[PDB]
Parts: C-alpha cells; sequence; structure tokens
C-alpha cells in the first residue's frame, strides 16, 4: 500500500501548493490553478488547525486538501485522517511535539509529506512512510530562497554522486548519510528520490518558482494582490523553461 | 502495607483528568466537565495555598481535592494533611524550598504525588514515599514537547529494564541512581509500581490522548474553559477513538 | 537466496571451537581435539605487515583435515578474497587482525559464493557487516593479549542492544537504526528474531576453558581461539572444546581445567 | 535466609589473619603460624583463577578454610571454584578484570564471596550483589599501607556520619553514594557494615596489622623469615591493643 | 601538440609494471620478468638524482624504457636527466624535496614526466604543470597498500562525482579542488584522468597489484626470490581479473 500512496502523490507533479487560512483563500488558490491547498489557521505554539476550519476548506474546493500535524504528533495525524484529508504534512513549520521520533507513517492510510534538508533526512522520512518530500528552506516567512536552493542542490547533488558511485562504496555512503541502505540502492538504481520532491520555503516570485523547477524539483509550496501573484506562480511552474512567459507573469506584481 | 494502601488510593484515578483550580467556581466547572479530581492553588515566590481557599474548594465539590506543597517543605505538607486534603503534590512548579532533600513522605498518612523527568527520579520519589508519579514536562508554555520526552524516557527505560539480563541490573541501578529493590520490582511488574500521569503543556484533546496512547494513566491540566475541559476529559476516556477526538476537537476556540 | 544458503551453511558451526593453525601438524591436533574448523594463517609482538597467507600452506592444511578450513583476507582486499575463493576454502575471514587494506570500505562479500566471517565490536557494526554480505559474525575483543575483558564488553554490548531492540516501541526503531547507523530493515529483522540473524561467535583473548564457557553463557554460538601459545596445546584445545560443549556444567568445567599447564 | 548464613560463615573469621599461599608448603607454614584462612593463588601478564590442581592440593594440606580468587565479573571461574569445594571465593581486583561494567552476581552461588572496596558506596554495592565479606583494599604489592588507611577511614568515617544523620537526609545520601537505600538504612541501624570487614593492601609489619584492627577492621589479609613474620602478624591481630606484646613480636623481625 | 605526444608516449606503458632497479643486474632481472619499464636509482640521508654513470649503464643493459627520479622542484636535475637520453623523468616525492612551494615546470622539457598525487586536485595541478603521467602514491617502503587504496579511491571517486555533476557547479568544484577549470572540464568530458594513471606505494604481492588494476589503475610501480616475485606481479597486472591465475602465481612465492 506504500506504493499506492507514492503513486497518488505523483498526480501533484507540476503543481503549486498554496497555504490557505480560509475558504476564501482556498477558492482563489483553486481558481488560480493551485494543484492543492494546505490548510492552516496561521511566536506561540503552532498546532494542528481546527477540524472545523479544515472541513470548510475541504467542502469549499475540489482540489486535494492538505493539513499540518506537528512532528511526532501521531494523534493529531489520527484526527486529520479521521476528518478525511487528502494529505498530511508532518511539518517542522509547526511546533515539534517529539524531538527524537517522527510519526510512524506506515500506520496511516493517508499519504504523508515530510520536510528535509539533505538526502539522508529525505530517505529517513521515506522509510518512516512519507510518500512525498518537500525540500525545506527557511521555516520563517522570510521571502528568501537561499536555504531552499542550498537544500535542493544538496539533495540533487547527492543523488547524482550516488548514481555514479562504485557499488562497493554505497554501504559506507549509507552509513555516512545515516540512511537505510536499501532505499539508498533504490535511489541509486532509479537515479532519483523514489518519491515526489517539492521545493518549499521562501518562494516569493515566479522567478523563484521556475528556478526550483529548473533545479529538478517536481513542484513547489508557497506560503498586495494575491490572486494575480498566485496565477503567475502557477504559470511559472507550468512554463518554467520559457523566459518570455516568465517576464510576462512577473510584469506588474504590485509588491511581493 | 500502609504504602500499598496509598498506592491504591491513587489508582482510583487511573483514566481521569486532574485540573488546576483557584476558586469554587473553577472547581465546580471542572467537576462538571468530569475531572477525576481538582488541584487547588492561588496562582515571585509561590507557596502552599491559603488553608481557607483550599477548604472552600473541598466543600464545593465531591471529587478528591489535591494541593501543592513546595519541594522539601514538610511543614506545608503537615498543614495540608491536617486540612484533610486527599492528595498532596510536592510540586516543582512551586518555589523549591529545599534544594537537597524532598519531603519524607512515609511520615504522612495522605498519599503524595511527585514529579519526575526520567526513571531514576521517579523511583527516588517513590522510595521517599510518593504514591503517584507525574512525569513532568514544560509548565506554562502550552508546549507538549518536554512531557513527551519524559514519558518516552520513563517508558523507554522501563522496557529496557524489563528485558535486561538480571546480572546487569545492579550496574543499571547505579547509573539510574535508584534503589535497586524498587528497580527489580519495576522489572518484575513491567511498569511503574505506582500510578503515572503526564503533566506540562497539555493544551488540546489531541495532546491528552497522545499522552494516554504513550501509556499514561491520566493527565494534569493547568476561549471556553468549560468546553475545553469536557473535551479533554472525553479525549482521555476515549483516547484511541479518532472519531471522538475529531468531534470534541471541532470548534474548540483559541487555546 | 544465495545469502540464505551461506547463512544456513554457517549454522553447522554452532557449539564449535575454531582454532588458528600455522601448519599441518597443528591442524591435525586441532581436529583431533574436536575443533569444528581450523583457520589457516602463517603479529602483535612482531609487527610488519600481516597479509593473506600463502596458498601453498593453505592447500596443505585443507588436505590435512576433513573439517572446514578458513583463511583470513585483509579488510577491503577483495582480491585476496578472490584468491581464497579460487583455492576452495570453506569460509573467508575478512579479518581486522591482519593489516587493514582499505580504511573506508569492506569487501563486497555478496560478490562471492563462499561465506564470509566478519568481526564486530557492537550491534551496528555487525549489522553493517551483514548487509555487506557477511554470513557469520565474530565479536572481537582484543587480539593476542590473552585477556578476555574486551570480548566480554562487546558480547554484552551486542546482546544488550538486541534485548533493548526486542522490546522497543515500534515507532522508536527508526531512530534506533539511525543512532546505530545500521540498515533499518536488518534492525527490524533482528527485532522480530530476537537475535543476530546470523551465527555469532566470540573471539579475542579466550585463553582458558572458563573463558570459553563464559562466552557461551553470555549467549555466543561458539568461540575462536588463537592454544598453541601455551604449555600443552592438545590437552588445552581438547579442554576448550569440551568447555564449549559442556558450558553450563561446572563439574565438567572443573574436570577439564584440572592440570592444564601454563596458559 | 541463605545470605544471612553466608554472612555468618564469614564471622568465624573475625579477629583473624588471612595469608596468600602459592604452594602446599606455604599453606602449612601459614596454618602453623595460626592463620585463620589461606588464599590459594599461583602468583606483568594476565592474572586469572589458579589451577584447580593446586587449589585441591592446598585444601588437602590444611584444615583451615581455603579461599581462592576469581577475576572480577568472571562468573564461570567462580562456578568452577564453587564446584571444587572452596570455602570462600574472592572476586578480586588484584587479578585481571574480566568485565569492566559488571561484577559477578554472587547471590547465584552457595559459596560466600569476598569483594574489595575503596569506600562505603562501593562496599554496599558489592554487598547488594551478594558479597558476604568486604575487604577495604589499599594498593597491592607495594608494602605501603597508606591507601588502606585512607579506605578504612573512608568507610568507617561515612558509617559514623550515617549513624547520626537526620533520617530525611539519608535518601539523598544514598544517591550521593550511589548505594541501595535499604542497605544504607540497615548500615545506619547496625552502626556498622552489615558484613565482616577486613583490611588488605600493604600490611607489611605487625604494627601495620594492629593499626588496621585499632581502626576498626575485623581482620587483615597479607600478600626475611616468613614463618616468624607470619606468627608476629597473627599475634599482632589477636593483641592489637597490647603495645608490650607488639614490641615483642616486632623485635628482630628482619627485612620486610 | 608536444604535450599530447608525451601523453601518447606514456600510453604505451598501460597494462604494465614498472620496477625499481639499482644496478644493471636488477634491470635485466626486471626486463626478464616482463617489466614494461625500469626505474633507475642508487637507493636516512638526503636522496637525490642518481649518478648518470649508473643511469647510462642501465639504459644500455635493457631495451625497455628507462625512467629516473629528480627531486621535486629540482629542474636542473631534470635537465641533466633529459640530456642523457632518459625516457621518462619521475619528479618523485620519495626523493628529498628540493623546493617546498613549486614543482618543476615540466612543459619546458621534451621528456615526458611522471608525478605523484594523493587526490584529484593534486593530479590535475601536476598535469597542468606538464606531467604526462600520474602515479597515485600511498606510502613508501612499508609494504602496506592501505594508503594507495585511499588515494586511488579518492581520485577515481572524485572523477565519478565530476562525470555526473551539474555543469553550473563545476566552477565551485574546481575551486574546492584548487585545480584548473579547463582540466577539470576535460576530466569531466573524458570521464577519466586525461593521462595514464598508475599506482605506487606498498604493492608487495600479486594480489596487491591486481587489486590496483581492478580499482582502475593503468598499471603499477614496484619498489625472498625477486625473479619469481617479479614475474608473478607482471602476470598479476596482465591477468588482474583471473583468480585462478592469481592463485597460481602467488602460490609458494616466499617471504615478502
Amino acid at each position: 500500500p506504500f506504493s499506492v500512496k507514492v503513486g497518488l502523490a505523483q498526480v501533484l507533479r507540476g503543481g503549486a501548493i498554496v497555504e490557505v487560512s480560509s475558504v476564501n483563500q482556498a477558492k482563489l488558490a483553486e481558481s488560480a490553478g493551485a494543484c492543492s491547498v494546505i490548510v492552516s489557521d496561521p511566536g506561540g505554539v503552532r498546532r494542528m488547525p481546527d477540524p472545523v476550519l479544515i472541513k470548510e476548506v475541504k467542502r469549499a474546493v475540489s482540489v486535494p486538501v492538505m493539513a499540518r500535524a506537528r512532528v511526532g504528533h501521531f494523534v493529531e495525524a489520527q484526527i486529520l485522517e479521521s476528518l478525511a484529508v487528502d494529505y498530511i504534512d508532518e511539518s517542522e513549520i509547526i511546533s515539534v511535539a517529539d524531538d527524537d521520533h517522527f510519526i510512524n507513517k506506515h500506520n496511516f492510510r493517508s499519504p504523508f509529506i515530510c520536510g528535509c534538508r539533505d538526502t539522508g533526512e529525505a530517505l529517513r522520512r521515506i522509510r518512516e512512510g512519507a510518500a512525498m518530500i518537500r525540500i525545506q528552506g527557511d521555516l520563517t516567512a522570510t521571502g528568501n530562497i537561499a536555504e531552499t536552493v542550498k537544500n535542493v542542490r544538496s539533495l540533487m547533488g547527492e543523488v547524482r554522486v550516488l548514481n555514479n558511485m562504485d557499488d562497493d562504496e554505497v554501504f559506507t555512503f549509507a552509513k555516512k548519510i545515516s540512511a537505510p541502505y536499501d532505499l539508498v540502492a533504490q535511489t541509486k538504481q532509479m537515479g532519483r528520490v523514489p518519491v515526489v520532491q517539492f521545493a518549499s520555503g521562501g518562494i516569493t516570485t515566479p522567478a523563484d518558482a521556475a528556478l526550483m523547477m529548473q533545479l529538478g524539483c517536481d513542484g513547489v509550496f508557497v506560503g498586495p494582490d494575491p490572486f494575480k501573484k498566485l496565477r503567475s506562480i502557477v504559470q511559472a511552474v507550468q512554463h518554467y523553461n520559457d523566459p518570455h512567459v516568465l517576464a510576462e507573469m512577473s510584469s506588474g506584481l504590485e509588491n511581493a | 502495607s500502609p504504602f500499598s494502601v496509598k498506592v491504591g488510593l491513587a489508582q482510583m484515578l487511573r483514566g481521569g483528568v486532574i485540573m488546576d483550580v483557584v476558586n469554587a467556581e473553577q472547581a465546580r466547572i471542572a467537576e462538571e466537565a468530569g475531572a477525576c479530581a481538582v488541584m487547588a492553588l492561588e496562582r515571585g515566590v509561590a507557596r502552599m495555598s491559603d488553608p481557607q481557599m483550599i477548604k472552600e474548594i473541598k466543600q464545593a465539590v465531591t471529587i478528591p481535592v489535591m494541593a501543592k506543597a513546595r519541594i522539601g517543605h514538610f511543614v506545608e505538607a503537615q498543614i495540608l494533611e491536617a486540612i484533610g486534603i486527599d492528595y498532596i503534590d510536592e510540586s516543582e512548579v512551586l518555589t523549591l524550598a529545599d534544594e537537597d532533600h524532598h519531603i519524607n513522605k512515609h511520615n504522612f498518612r495522605i498519599p503524595f504525588v511527585c514529579g519526575c523527568r526520567n526513571l531514576g527520579e521517579a523511583l527516588r520519589r517513590i522510595r521517599e514515599g510518593a504514591a503517584m508519579i507525574r512525569t513532568k514536562g514544560e509548565a506554562g508554555t502550552g508546549n507538549i514537547i518536554e512531557a513527551v520526552r519524559h514519558v518516552r524516557s520513563v517508558n523507554g527505560d522501563i522496557r529496557v529494564l524489563r528485558n535486561m539480563d538480571d546480572d546487569e541490573v545492579f550496574t543499571f541501578a547505579k547509573k539510574l541512581a535508584a534503589p535497586y529493590d524498587l528497580v527489580m520490582q519495576t522489572k518484575q511488574l513491567g511498569r511503574l509500581p505506582v500510578v503515572q500521569f503526564a503533566a506540562g503543556g497539555v493544551a488540546t484533546p489531541a495532546d491528552a490522548a497522545l499522552m494516554m496512547q504513550l501509556g499514561c494513566d491520566g493527565v494534569f491540566v493547568g476561549g471556553d474553559p468549560a468546553r475545553r475541559a469536557r473535551a479533554i476529559v472525553q479525549a482521555v476516556t476515549h483516547y484511541s477513538d479518532p472519531e471522538m477526538l475529531v468531534e470534541v476537537s471541532c470548534g474548540l476556540g483559541e487555546a
């Protein structure tokens, strides 16, 4: 059944996922062509969103709906799975509830997305049962893609090193990145991370979104005039290799 | 055994929620929501609560009444006992009174609750006479992360102890800095020899059920208070029922 | 799988004492005293570089005995291994008592049809060697000292974590695998199985019958011994063998330890 | 209880002197000079349990109790010693430690054990493991009693501190000693060590031996003219508070 | 180009074994056993270029290419070697370094140079200076191949990393190696070292030699019965992937 969840998450390839806080924002995001919306209510402790709000968003749109659970908060996840979400993001953007263990994701029917900063971390989240990885930059609303670029490049580059590696050296490599050897082999044989990989953190402009795509990501998360910027980002991801399109979409974006 | 009797007085709470209260109102609201007991307190230095405010609460409810004594303040305890309280919480949440020693709880008739962060601390409090343990986390933050660490610590060590080679348990007791006898008893039982609650940061129904699913016999709790209280109580009673957890969590209001 | 088969092959060594031998006579004495297998080699007190032993002296030993014959290949030296496989030895010991040949990588032991023994000091190291294809594990203490203290540390280490792992909350095993730096699949397999998924011997400093029996009581499937560095080898070798077979019988242990000579 | 019986077995050694012996000859010389018991041993290098052959020969040559050493943590060596009729087993740190983190589980034996210690906490831990007799060890094979004096004083010192301590402070004290509370309270009640306590390490002269007795020890271990020095020390232990006697047996003793 | 011609000169050594020799006798024994080339040298103390007298005698005793060592940075020693007809010059660190901060400018010579290296950056720097042939050096005169394995693996490892690397990241990679970008890209294109690569240091047995070949080396340097061991190693290099053969030539080789 893990392969089923991994298959499901594929339908998301080529899309932008938008953080919404109201059915109003969820609708816009949908009309703008968002492939999915991630529901949240927003210092302080940041938790799973109110199941009521989540139900309104789910009812108010047709695209798949995602929600956040705190790292290691498997009960929050049980709730989300009970309310019938399409995806659960076990998210470090929210306040971690367990510093030593993540949710055992194979105990759920819902597909999970987890964050990562490097290959090892990605592979560990996946062995735990994540069906989708987001390569996370800044956890804050900084509007800076620097860390995202760092982590996307670290991910891609390790995959490329692994692809070419002398098989006899893969064992030591798995030890070094603290990843399950068998997933490392799978990643090597396939020449790519065995699940959908999205970029997330600081994506503020169409240029940012297109850059992540050109860097090899399968899509992006995004957290004045919001509708216009939303469609521009969707278009940017859809036409990421086309400069003229990108110029058009960036033209007159009030202010990011 | 007078201790075994105290241990028994505490088990009767297994499966419940204990709520901090500062007046007869709150105490009544807490009992209305289904709290298995109430924790009386008035809130600088933090001390035992006024014997008057405690008595007012003792008369305004039918469920057991607990009260805090400062760590090591055995006279505050003596006073609480003389007030006829049901439980005394020698609590690190109040201002520590003796940095080197805890109350000798065996000198009291009333059952004591003590906090802990790991197995050794728990076993040491028990040897001192504690009839109930609350694995503490973070107080006043609404963040559950530390309580989860300590519950996992205690439960994790218990499991390690359960399967350990007997000949190695001595050294293990030394490293825990815990009474060897109480350790072998814990290995034989497969759990703490006393009731074990979680406390610290439990802010939502999900928090409470998590603690129960991690193996806690209950929890302490420190928009709409009445609503949240019932929801938390229900969460603890039905901790492995996602449909319930969803229901009582819906429209909870700012926590 | 061909790995299941190599693992199975090693099962036959359970309750056995493997003995180092530097020539024929010794290999005969080792078999005569009931060793389950011999380990051919031509170190601490001398120095120099210790490598695979000359095939000639390996061929001679394999001809002198009917019990399985082992040989050491330097860590990472996969060509020394290829040569041993070609010579038709029963087991290859990718052995850290020889001079390390590769500091970053062990031999890829799957690439061989002949079963491998690898040393270890703890659980993670054992599970890593196994994933590399090791069909048999020996927890090595310290070599050529006659002191068993380090073997005891390692045996207790591995067995200890295995017991920890056995009763561990399922949701915590991932993190345990990380901390161990060992493949999660093999860790869960070790959890479900309650022990090392392969044969596990003790090695290093086993000097007396009491030492050998001690390892067995700590939960090992057998022991390696370096016997000929003592007064009377035959009697001593016989005593250690008997000790492993009767490890839980103090009366017998007293019997075989009596008048053993200088250890 | 079987433990109280072992403790009782060790009490019949009080006021005595235990002597190391390596052959049947010495054993006789030792018994002849009035030793309460003898300690069988065959002696850098690794030091192990001695050969049962020589242990059997010594147990046959004398009618006084025979002790022998097992390496620390070497429970199989201990099983062998028990099976050959030895009266006491010395889990001794002057042999080569076999296990760095655990001592023998001594309860699992019928033979009474002697264990060494440097302070009270260590003594109590050994006792809880089954030790029926404690020897406060200074240093070995130096002829210098300074370390034994330190330890004897350390143990007796803490016992005195314990005897008069506020009951409510004993918990914390047990923690600081890292010793079992039950045994700590039992030591408080008795006002002494719950088992026989000898001194060992550097006792080289009659005066040394009597000093240990005057400090509180129940007896001593001993590792020119041996037959003469042996009797002198025995006499020293028996008459440790008789200076005139101490002068007489020390007079013209020879090179130590 | 003159450089490409020197590189070509070194390619005719592929699949061969180079042997150190100190007299005409050894040179013959070396050529007799099928060495591709011989290395002329007269051996604490300062180690310098060998006497042209003995170099001339060796170049006369054999028909295979003759190499000789020049101290690192000692360009005049190199001029002398070139003037006496030597086929290859080994700017060798096993001689006493003559210049700590600069190597010989090897382009200024007509003779092809061999230089040592421990990693890729070092190899490329030597090549840019004119080196026509690289030998990955472990340690000298120990008989331990562990260091050679490290370096061979290091060079081949980075080459593989380079081969599959994102083009835009090669600049930074060149910086980190502190190597010339042109040569780095050229190494990326070829997917290997732009020059012949041998292994040197500790090769003491046939198995050692075949291991180097199996790791990727184009050949090896070598520093009981020499005539027998020599042929065995030559055979090892020629048939490095034939275990049966490796067994036959290693059988009864003698003390190494």
